[PDB]
RNA sequence: UUAAAUCCUUUAACGAGGAUCCAUUGGAGGGCAAGUCUGGUGCCAGCAGCCGCGGUAAUUCCAGCUCCAAUAGCGUAUAUU
RNA sequence: GAAACCAAAGUCUUUGGGUUCCGGGGGGAGUAUGGUUGCAAAGCUGAAACUUAAAGGAAUUGACGGAAGGGCACCACCAGG
């Protein structure tokens, strides 16, 4: 009785992932990460938007 | 059923579709779920997890990077 | 006349008795 | 237990017992007694010459057998106390790797220094892993041949590229003699994988091979095929089945001296007539006025491209809706739809198993109950001993009734194995084989195309039942091959036992096999239901409170009171059932659980069985080295 | 350099434009940092150390995008603190 | 002091007057086994496997009463049409 196995994982629909330019990693990253939070700073009464923070 | 010792035991096998790749009298590796003897969530009863399937793991044929001998 | 049939059951295989 | 000298007493028992398993197991092979020690090489990438490897394999004492095209070599030391027979196959050639390496005790891969492996040895090795192994020894030819300082970094990135297949195993070089011994040595004594298929049958590879034709013109003849028993006691009234050539009955076994002694005519058995078992594939028995209308009456090259394309497109409505199938506007639909059924729950609902079974089930086998009867054979196979001859026998083998063509084939190079079958399967019934699909190949395939199978040393052209393979009794039909599923292929074939690894092959272009599927063999029953699902899809047009008015679900009246008892699902998750049609076309009123959206869609499941087709030969062609494009 | 070599160090020549000489491992409800995004599923498959999520709008499943942590390292099991 | 309460249940993170017994999440279970006493009943000592995300202690409001009292209505009754 019932007991499917992979059913999902085999029934979904197939996207293929995009292709978009690489990242920088290491120093550049962290540099990258370092001027979005501290430097360029947007100003706001409440600070309600997060980083993902999407509608 | 263990081959040190010749306990019977019960392995959750994790992922979704991943029990398709053990098949019976297969070499399992298996390691427990983290409670430490203590049956863990929505399973009663089961201490254990399954690790790897006839020397290869089940991460590795779950993400398709390698094939199972048989 | 609508889901009703009849369908009788003819020719089973052979089996081999155990 | 306690008592530090009785605990490390049961220590030391256990020990014994364990350390008298492996010696009585390790004694069985390649030594005084038992059979030689088949060792299978073959070579991944096509920049290896196999002739140097095996110049430098060969030095004991040697002895070259030849045929048309292979050249392989029977070896015998006592230094090592040990006896080999060393054979050749190439990849690519499925034919001959896939027919006599599922009898090696010991396959040898060769890797090129430079690049892992070509990609036909690739395909060959992806054929071998889903066929079974037997203990595989990597080695590598190229090594010794470059610069040390090239050579560490060769040895550092060909275990790099080793690594996504064989995940952790030591690489032996051979350029030299001393090497070949380290490496013959280590053959020698190996943890042995046992193949459970080759061991609970009576298999035999054919060392030498003898027609005596009955009739020229009949092309009909006795085979004289001599070798080494090597899997269980071989029987002469069990049948007989060559892999390419199907199964038939034996006459006679007979012993002549080993040619082959480690340390250096007469016939065993005649067949009687009534204990040899009938070789039968199949069952045996098969008033008005002159003008008034009825409604007063009352009141008295490029065509196969355009398909697969075609093909490409059905799948691709398949996988984005998967079974509504169109109500076609010119034929009604309780005649286009007439064998198909309504069910409530699709695991719950009742269905008889016999209920309306096709001509072709009176022509197969059922099991009363095949896990008993599997279980009393394997024991008659293991716990009991027959008066047969044993394994470790070089034995001749006359068997009656055989083409001319395989032994022209023996000479040609392919190499000829024959083995002895369990009771109850040279029958034949319906096979249940779980499947997944392999990722080289990206062809669409539907339900019935004409595949070939590689179901446990049987080799058989057939058209399958693709289905979900879950643990309730209906299991409903898979129109296409699903690559990230795990299916059941439901197909005619002679009955065989599992374990057996099985295989599906689709002929390409120019006798080219693509491996498209593999997996195992399942539960062998005709009773396994297969279900072909037709999604009815109709478009709710007017919407009032808890019912709706329908249309384009159905066109004519009488349709709709038809499919009357069958309850209508819903996109949106609602749940409902035909009240009345109004309309002469097919317009129709449907209540429901909750109000539907003008976003919305009703549809109505119809659910029939479907039986395989009869398309079952033995008769495989040959295989082209595979390449690709 | 070294018994003789290998590696490191020193130096001839070739060797960098982003489809490259392309960085991963886990997660995104709370604990605990980062989506009330989109598609599929529909107490099923499954996720979940714990609380809990999934029975037709799933912040928790399977995927796409985005985001977060550590980073040539990151998980999981077990003993111990 | 968690509080009801307590001149002790106080002189406690400003923690040391002497000393005896005894507890370590709820079950299994005061169970099995062993020892000992008893005519017996049983008393004393006393586990483990396994199971479980809880069990409890104090107080704080009051849906719902099959708890009780009053009041109102010819869309309730009485006497009637």
């Amino acid at each position: 009785s019932l007991a499917r196995a992979g059913k999902v994982r085999g029934q979904t629909p197939k996207v293929a992932k995009q292709e978009k330019k690489k990242k920088k990693t290491g120093r550049a990253k962290r540099r990258m990460q370092y001027n979005r939070r501290f430097v360029n700073v947007v100003p706001t009464f409440g600070k309600k938007k997060g980083p993902n923070a999407n509608s | 059923q263990l081959i040190k010792n010749g306990k019977k035991i019960t392995a959750f096998v994790p992922n979704d579709g991943c029990l398709n790749f053990i098949e019976e009298n297969d070499e399992v590796l298996v390691a427990g779920f983290g409670r430490k003897g203590h049956a863990v969530g929505d399973i009663p009863g089961v201490r254990f997890k399954v690790v790897k399937v006839a020397n290869v793991s089940l991460l590795a044929l779950y993400k398709g990077k390698k094939e199972r001998p048989r | 006349s609508i889901c009703s049939t009849y369908s009788n059951l003819y020719n089973h295989p052979q089996l081999i008795k155990y | 237990e306690l008592s530090r000298v009785d605990q490390r007493h049961r220590a030391s028992q256990l020990r014994k017992q364990k350390k008298e398993a492996v010696l009585a197991e390790k004694r069985q092979l390649g030594g005084k007694d038992g059979p030689p020690h088949q060792v299978l090489v073959v070579p991944l990438h096509s920049r290896i010459s196999l002739p140097e490897a095996m110049q430098l394999l060969q030095d004991g004492t040697v002895h070259l057998n030849e045929l048309g095209n292979t050249q392989n070599f029977m070896l015998l030391c006592p230094r090592l106390k040990h006896r080999w027979f060393f054979t050749s196959a190439r990849p690519g050639d499925l034919h001959v790797v896939l027919d006599m390496a599922k009898v090696a005790d010991t396959i040898l891969f060769l890797l090129d220094p430079l690049e892992g492996w070509d990609s036909t040895g690739d395909y060959c090795l992806s054929c071998l892993f889903a066929q079974g192994l037997p203990t595989y020894t990597l080695a590598v030819q190229g090594i010794s041949g470059l610069p040390l300082k090239k050579q560490i970094d060769t040895r550092k990135k060909l275990s790099k590229a080793v690594e996504k297949r064989f995940p952790h195993d030591k690489l032996l070089l051979l350029d030299t003699q001393q090497e070949a011994g380290m490496l013959l040595r280590q053959l020698a004594n190996q943890k042995q994988q046992h193949l459970a298929f080759r061991d609970r049958r009576a298999y035999l590879f054919a060392h030498a091979v003898d027609f005596v034709p009955s009739e020229e013109n009949n092309l009909v003849g006795t085979l004289k095929i001599s070798g080494y028993v090597r899997g269980q006691t071989l029987n002469v009234n069990r049948l007989l089945h060559i892999v390419g050539y199907g199964d038939f009955q034996m006459k006679q076994i007979d012993a002549p001296g080993d040619p082959f002694p480690l340390n250096p005519k007469v016939l065993m058995k005649a067949d009687p007539g009534r204990q040899e078992s009938l070789q039968a594939e199949v069952i045996p028995d098969p008033k008005v006025p002159k003008g008034t209308s009825s409604y007063q009456a009352e009141w008295i090259d490029e065509e196969a491209e355009a398909k697969m394309l075609e093909k490409y497109k059905q799948e691709r409505l398949e996988e984005m809706f998967p079974d509504e199938v169109d109500t076609p506007r010119d034929v009604a639909a309780r005649i286009r739809f007439q064998k198909y059924r309504g069910l409530k729950s699709f695991r719950t609902s009742p269905w008889d198993p016999k209920e309306n079974l096709p001509q072709d089930y009176a022509r197969i086998f059922q099991f009363q109950n095949f896990t008993n009867t599997r279980k009393s054979i394997f024991k008659e196979v293991e716990e009991k001993e027959v008066e047969g001859a044993e394994v470790g026998w070089y034995v001749t083998l006359h068997v009656s009734e055989v083409p001319v063509s395989v032994v022209e084939c023996f000479r040609q190079g392919t190499p000829l194995i024959a083995f002895s079958l369990l009771p109850h399967e040279q029958k034949m019934s319906v096979l249940n084989m779980v499947v997944r699909r392999d990722p080289g190949n990206t062809e669409p395939v539907k339900a019935k195309e004409e595949l070939i199978f590689h179901c446990g040393f049987r080799r058989f052209r057939a058209s399958p039942l693709f289905s979900q393979h879950t643990a309730a009794d209906k299991h409903k039909l898979q129109r296409f091959l699903t690559a990230d599923m795990a299916l059941v292929a439901t197909v005619y074939a002679p009955i065989t036992f599992p374990p057996a690894s099985v295989l599906l092959f689709k002929q390409k272009s120019n006798g080219m096999h693509s491996l498209i599927a593999t997996g195992h063999l399942m539960s062998v029953d005709p009773d396994r239901m297969v279900i072909k699902r037709v999604v009815l899809s109709g478009h709710p047009f007017k919407i009032f409170t808890k019912m709706a008015v329908v249309r384009y679900m159905f066109f004519n009246r009488e349709d709709v009171l038809w499919f009357k008892p069958v309850e209508l699902r819903t996109k949106w998750g609602r749940r409902g059932h035909i009240k009345e049609p109004l309309g002469t076309h097919g317009h129709m009123k449907c209540s429901f659980d909750g109000k539907l959206k003008s976003q919305d869609t009703v549809l109505m499941n119809l659910y029939k069985r479907v039986f395989p087709k009869w398309t079952y030969d033995p008769y495989v062609p040959e295989p082209v080295p595979w390449l690709k494009s």
